[PDB]
């Protein structure tokens, strides 16, 4: 059930979602990554697009 | 498994014995169909559609 | 929360700093817990952080809490 | 220090059928730019208009068709369609129709009228008639909104269901295209540091001007009443 | 040539007019280059690449 | 080397070098401001440039 | 159209076979969204040949980069072209002028 | 619809302190922040009644620009220091007062003398210093209501701050209603000088612009 409503992505799967993504950070990751600041962490906000 | 042979005894419905392998739209694109072409082989005869 | 600067500095590891605030999340997640710091709407891994910025989560803190709840 | 004079409309220039330069002679000094601006953000942004929505043609199943005995495709006919300038009166949504024989060019005075329906632009060319025993049939369903809904947006899944011949078209339902301010300033007698403020909008016609500059200035009046008493 | 061409025109022969902010309407100073630059779209679309 | 990598890179230095560069006859030259809350309120105004 | 081109772009509409080319001069005897139909001439008509040549366009394809690749009629009813001419623009082409 | 638009559901004010507030506006219409901050910004700017000092004199010292011994602070620094003097004054258009001190101590302004109608919201701001026992300072004010800000050029005259507001700025953030994350929400933040509360800064403000739009909205 959870699979079909996401999937239909209802009105309420943005609100689980964006209280699941609060603090989560996201590994953004360039491909040459030379040195350690290739490969840092961020908090994600929702935007479109 | 078990505890389907306990769902599939309480609703009935038999085990659907043939696969839904069909082609479907991928993720995102939303688009027109603005053609379809049914080619077949001479052996298979036809359906409506071809 | 946006930097463990406070929290490296109370502690004074940053990677035993990730394991203790790691063991205070798990405990809070599904050891069953309460937060000590009041959460304000955070994730389970901010709450562990601003317990070590309390100075209320250390590991000798967590180890005999750890005791005392073999105690019963 | 004395207080605050208030303004009104001076003039409504009717340059053409759409151009037009309205004048708002008595501000304070500094509220011609504030007021000319701001008006100019909410006139631009969110007019009420009537873009079509949906068109129909009988024969025809997708926006990539040709339709047979016109020079153009079902896009082109769209594309020239979404530029309908049109002001319905008492309706929100009104499907015109559009059912045109011979060799010609097929324009917007072609449509079969209901009274309370104007086309302020009767010689948009619609589509290019190229044969005598070819003819259309489309239903043009205008539709009432403000803003810009994309046709990808429009169908959330679907209203109730949709047919396989009903092209949606991307609304643009935005009577203003073009928002100059001026601030000169006034030629009173008694003061001098007064400003008036010509607003010379450019409507595609299915608007007035002043009724255009008092819905704009309802909409910014509205927002500052909400704006006007806080909430601790 | 492109000056006298921009002469026959009544727009200013260097190029660059006096743009005002879209949303504070304040001016921006010191004149900005407008013009008709012949933009493409590139088949590197983010439909793609996402 | 434990120099700043997030160093402003190109347009942030062109406003940053704009706005802090002195002019020898501007608009308020000469004027005497009681602090930073001034001098924005003069600028946002069109008093000064 | 580029309002700033080099004049090069007539040349490679024509010489890319995307375009509708007219081989030989006329008026159109009608034309439509997907076919031209050019009455020749009497001076190149060959005197045992039928009179005119269609021109049959080429409606919304598939390219090998899967866009779209579709010819729209430029010239209209009665309108006099010569050999040469374009009378279909390819995809990416304004009047026999490359469009990109 | 598009006879509804939207409207801020939430505006939930902090206060930094009394002379400082941190507005905001959650829900509002597409690019909306901008036409309404930016007005807002404009009028409590430029036109927003108030009434400050505008010109002193300090009993002949002299004009342009200053020689007085015994003042620890220069002047031009006390022209600066009676330009921060936020005053509030009832129905009297242009009230003049005197300043009259001596001794060594810093000179506050509670040492004007009272009138009832002007108010001063800080009597410890400091106008001088005097450290001197000998010398002694005396100089007649003038406040007055007026409109913005109308410097001493455009006019020992003094720069004019009639606007009771010190610094109005306002950012543009997003926000969302369930799906629709093309919203805006204004983020006003402003300090007053101590002439009225920013609450009450705002909402005269935007009292200002309603009376503005009298003769079209229905």
């Amino acid at each position: 059930a959870a699979k079909k409503m996401v999937e239909r992505e209802e009105a309420v799967v943005w609100d689980i979602l964006d209280e699941v993504i609060r603090e989560h950070p996201v590994l953004l990751n360039r491909a040459p990554t030379l040195h350690r600041l290739g490969i840092q962490a961020f908090e994600p906000v929702l935007i479109e697009g | 498994t078990p505890e389907e042979k306990l769902l599939r005894a309480i609703f009935g419905e038999k085990a659907s014995d043939v696969k839904d392998s069909s082609l479907r739209v991928p993720n995102g694109v939303s688009g027109t169909v603005i053609d379809v072409q049914v080619f077949t082989r001479d052996g298979v005869e036809k359906d409506k559609r071809a | 929360r946006v930097t463990v600067q406070d929290a490296v500095e109370k502690i004074g590891n940053r990677f035993d700093l990730v394991l203790v605030a790691a063991r205070r999340a798990r405990q809070m997640q599904v050891g069953g817990k309460d937060p000590l710091v009041p959460e304000e709407n955070d994730k389970t891994t901010v709450i562990a952080l601003r317990e070590i910025e309390e100075g209320l989560i250390n590991n000798q803190i967590l180890d005999v809490r750890e005791r005392q709840e073999q105690q019963e | 220090v004395t207080e605050f004079l208030k303004p009104r409309l001076v003039d409504i220039e009717q340059v053409s059928s759409t151009h037009a330069k309205v004048t708002l002679e008595p501000l304070e000094r500094g509220f011609g730019h504030t007021l000319g601006n701001a008006l100019r953000r909410i006139l631009l942004s969110s007019m009420p208009g009537c873009a079509v929505t949906e068109v129909e043609i009988d024969g025809v199943l997708h926006e990539y068709s040709t339709k047979e005995g016109v020079q153009e495709d079902i896009l082109e006919i769209l594309l020239n369609l979404k530029g309908l300038a049109v002001r319905v009166q008492g309706k929100d949504e009104v499907i015109l129709t559009l059912n045109k024989s011979g060799i010609g060019p097929v324009t917007a005075a072609d449509i079969t009228h209901d009274g309370d329906v104007e086309i302020v632009k009767p010689q948009h060319v619609i589509c290019h008639l190229t044969d005598e025993n070819a003819s259309i049939s489309m239903r043009i369903k205008v539709q009432r909104g403000r803003g810009y809904v994309p046709a990808s947006t429009r169908i959330h899944s679907e209203e109730d269901e949709r047919p396989i011949g009903r092209l949606l078209v991307d609304a643009c339902y935005s009577p203003v295209e073009r928002i100059a301010y001026n601030v000169e300033a006034a030629r009173v007698e008694q003061r001098t540091d007064l400003d008036k403020l010509v607003i010379e909008m450019e409507t595609n016609g299915t608007i007035d001007p002043e009724e255009a500059i008092r819905r704009a200035a309802t909409i910014l009046a509205e927002q500052l009443e909400a704006f006007v008493d806080l909430r601790d | 040539e492109i000056k006298e061409l921009l002469k026959l025109g009544d727009l200013p022969t260097s190029g660059q007019i006096r743009l005002y902010d879209g949303r504070t309407g304040e001016q921006f100073e010191r004149p900005v280059t407008v013009g008709y630059m012949y933009m493409l779209k590139l088949n590197h679309l983010v439909d793609d690449k996402m | 080397n434990g120099e700043p990598i997030i160093v402003p890179s190109q347009d942030v230095v062109l406003g940053l070098y704009y706005m802090t560069r002195d002019c020898v006859n501007a608009k308020g030259e000469g004027m005497v401001l009681t602090g930073p809350k001034e001098a924005e309120r003069l600028y946002r105004s069109g008093l000064a440039s | 159209k580029p309002l700033v081109g080099t004049g090069m772009e007539r040349a490679v509409a024509v010489d890319s076979g995307v375009t509708a080319v007219a081989k030989r001069g006329g008026v159109v005897q009608y034309v439509d969204a997907s076919r031209i139909v050019i009455k020749v001439n009497e001076d190149e008509m060959y005197p045992g040949e039928a009179g005119i040549d269609i021109y049959n366009l080429t409606k919304y394809t598939r390219s090998n980069q899967n866009t779209c690749i579709n010819q729209m009629p430029c010239v209209s009813l009665g309108e006099p072209v010569e050999r040469g001419d374009v009378l279909a623009d390819g995809p990416s082409t304004d009047l026999g002028e490359l469009a990109l």
